[PDB]
RNA sequence: GGGGCCUGACUGCGAGGCCUGCAAGCCGAGCAGGGGCGAAAGCCGGGCCUAGUGAACCGGUGGUCCCGUGUGGAAGGGCCA
RNA sequence: CUGGUGUUGGCUCUUGGUCGCGCCUGCGUAGGAUAGGUGGGAGCCUGUGAACCCCCGCCUCCGGGUGGGGGGGAGGCGCCG
RNA sequence: CGGGGGGAACCUGGGGAACUGAAACAUCUCAGUACCCAGAGGAGAGGAAAGAGAAAUCGACUCCCUGAGUAGCGGCGAGCG
RNA sequence: GGGUGAUUAGCUCAGCGAGCACCUCCCUUACAAGGAGGGGGCGGCGGUUCGAUCCCGUCAUCACCCACCA
């Protein structure tokens, strides 16, 4: 879990690449990689917090997504329920 | 980022401007005290939805009263009272201005805002004013008898 | 300054880039000089004066008659002539010694060279227009 | 060893051989182009000779104009140095 | 450990860059004792309160430099030297 | 109302070595293999062109043959394709 | 291969000509310290202006953190 629960973006493995020297378009012999080794990039993860009916609910959401979370929140129908309304405003039609 | 301004904020201005501030100035501030909204394609709709609705209202009132403007600006109303010699024994109070208004020439009218200081004691010809708004000069004649 | 060109600047407008042909015959107009008015049309020039295997030089008389140097800040002046000529035949004028410039135009010489050309006289003011159009 | 005039310390090739496991290394007359010295015969493809050197890869630099991913260019490469 | 950037907002004072235009700026006897460059150009600005004046300001290479205002009201004057 | 758990091998997805080869070794290889995990089913995947790619051509996807050890990729090595 | 910096009379510096020196001379009594006089000397030329150790390309070496090296 550390996943985006509006788009979905979930943390994935990415190489790191260690290169040395000068490259061809520079004139120089060209690039040496030195190492490769696993890594991984995670999304970028905010907590927003939002009050919606009675209730405060937070999102989990990658900041690129940030703006869709106050999309679901003007979708304003009838929901008395608890802190996991949230189920209600995740989504339906998306 | 597009907010509609919930009430008059001064630097980021007037009620029902869109304005465009910083996200976090919007969503940590403005949003969640009830001072603006997004500016979407619905909130935005109902905005200039919403200002054609006022500007019918207030533009049906100036073309409520000029279309009981003419109406009075024409009219005229004589009024006797009990007769003295340029002087009245009781008076015309702007309640009675409507309530002959009324009588003859079957026009209502509320009657505050013509002149409701001195009630006019004498007789005379009168050009009295009244409202809401751009309105009406009136002609009253007092003179005798009942 | 006086109220020679405070009469004049309302009428001729430094900020908005003009053309020759447009801008050409208000030369005469534009000077309310008492006297004998011998117009000079200048812009500088985008090549370091501060070497002198870039310089220009020459001796090359106007068709017209009497009635090119380059400066160590970067700059060309020149006389066109005398009072002489009138306001309508300098779009015939204006575009000719223009073209006498570039002729000499160095080769190491670096940027855009004929920068902004203020249609002046000896007695005239700061006004935009094209070298070209 | 001294002097004069020069730049053959050439370009295009190279019969035939020395050596040699390979790859190399070596010598080379002669023909063509344009030259140098010489009256000429002729000599001159560095130095009396035998050491003074380094495959290939990758890349730089100048040049020819060979290729140019639908086509014209361009990017990049090839070829000669 | 760390620069930039996202999450990251309000209000301020404060500065650098650079661009546009406005604005001033600069001294090797000398030209007339106070010439930034360079080609023009033979004068002109001036009453839309000049010649100076005074208070009041800015830079001061300080003799000097310079504008705001008024007391200012009919000359200063360019090459010419 | 449905789910849960199991199933020789087969399938897709998430993750993912080393020995070894390179007659040393680090990029490279082994190999997206082994293995772990999740999920399908009797199959699974894929599929109806924001495709190919040089013809004014073809026409979804899958699978076999061929194209071809070609085009290329490559400490331009081993080797990959 | 850069940023470029250290450019300087005999040594070091400073300006988009000084100190420890060296010589004669005072002072002590004497090293001295001082005090006063004398001494072509500006990485390199071509070029810039009235003038230019006080303006600009080669590049002549010099470091410090740097590039790269089949
Ligand atoms: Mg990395
Ligand atoms: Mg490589
Ligand atoms: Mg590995
Ligand atoms: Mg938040
Ligand atoms: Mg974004
Ligand atoms: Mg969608
Ligand atoms: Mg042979
Ligand atoms: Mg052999
Ligand atoms: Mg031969
Ligand atoms: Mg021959
Ligand atoms: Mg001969
Ligand atoms: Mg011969
Ligand atoms: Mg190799
Ligand atoms: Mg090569
Ligand atoms: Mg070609
Ligand atoms: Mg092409
Ligand atoms: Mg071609
Ligand atoms: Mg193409
Ligand atoms: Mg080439
Ligand atoms: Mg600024
Ligand atoms: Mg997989
Ligand atoms: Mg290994
Ligand atoms: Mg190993
Ligand atoms: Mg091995
Ligand atoms: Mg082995
Ligand atoms: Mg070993
Ligand atoms: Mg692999
Ligand atoms: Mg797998
Ligand atoms: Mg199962
Ligand atoms: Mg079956
Ligand atoms: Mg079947
Ligand atoms: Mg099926
Ligand atoms: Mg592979």
């Amino acid at each position: 879990s550390k996943v985006c629960e509006i788009s979905g973006k979930r943390p994935i493995v990415a190489n790191s690449i260690q290169r040395r020297g000068k490259a061809k378009r520079e004139g120089g012999v060209g690039k040496k990689t030195t190492g490769i080794s696993k890594r991984r990039q995670y999304p970028n993860l905010q907590k927003v917090r939002v009050r919606v009916a009675g209730q405060e609910i937070t999102f989990r959401v990658a900041a690129s997504h940030i703006p869709k979370v106050y999309e679901l929140v003007e979708r304003a129908k009838g929901l008395k329920l608890e802190g996991l309304s949230p189920k209600e405003i995740k989504k339906e039609l998306l | 980022m597009k907010v509609i301004l919930l009430e008059p904020l001064e630097n980021l201005g007037d009620v029902g401007q869109v304005v465009d501030v910083k996200p976090g100035y919007a969503r940590n501030y403005l949003l969640p005290r009830g001072l603006a909204v997004l500016a979407t394609e619905s909130n935005l709709k109902a905005l200039e939805a919403r200002i054609r609705a006022q500007a019918k209202r207030l533009a049906e009132r100036k073309a409520e009263a000029e279309r009981l403007k003419e109406i009075l600006e024409n009219l005229t109303l004589t009024i006797p009272v009990r007769a003295g010699e340029t002087k009245i024994y009781g008076s015309v109070t702007a309640k009675d201005i409507a309530e002959a208004l009324s009588r003859q020439h079957g026009v209502t009218i509320d009657p505050k805002r013509l002149a409701l200081e001195k009630p006019i004691k004498e007789l005379g010809e009168y050009v009295l004013t009244y409202k809401p708004h751009p309105e009406v000069p009136i002609q009253l004649k007092v003179s005798v008898v009942a | 300054h006086g109220k020679r060109y405070r009469a004049l600047l309302e009428k001729v407008d430094p900020n908005k880039i003009y053309t020759i042909d447009e801008a050409a015959h208000l030369v005469k107009e534009l000077a309310t000089a008492k006297f004998d008015e011998t117009v000079e049309v200048h812009a500088k020039l985008g090549i370091d004066p501060r070497r002198s295997d870039q310089n220009v030089r020459g001796t090359v008389s106007l068709p017209h008659g009497l009635g090119f140097r380059n400066d160590k800040t970067g700059a060309i002046h020149a006389p066109v002539g005398k009072a002489s000529f009138p306001p309508e035949k300098l779009a015939d004028n204006i575009r000719a010694f223009i073209r006498a410039l570039e002729a000499h135009k160095p080769e190491g010489a670096k940027g855009t060279f004929l920068r902004s050309v203020y249609v002046t006289t000896t007695m005239g003011p700061s006004v935009r227009i094209n070298p070209h159009s």
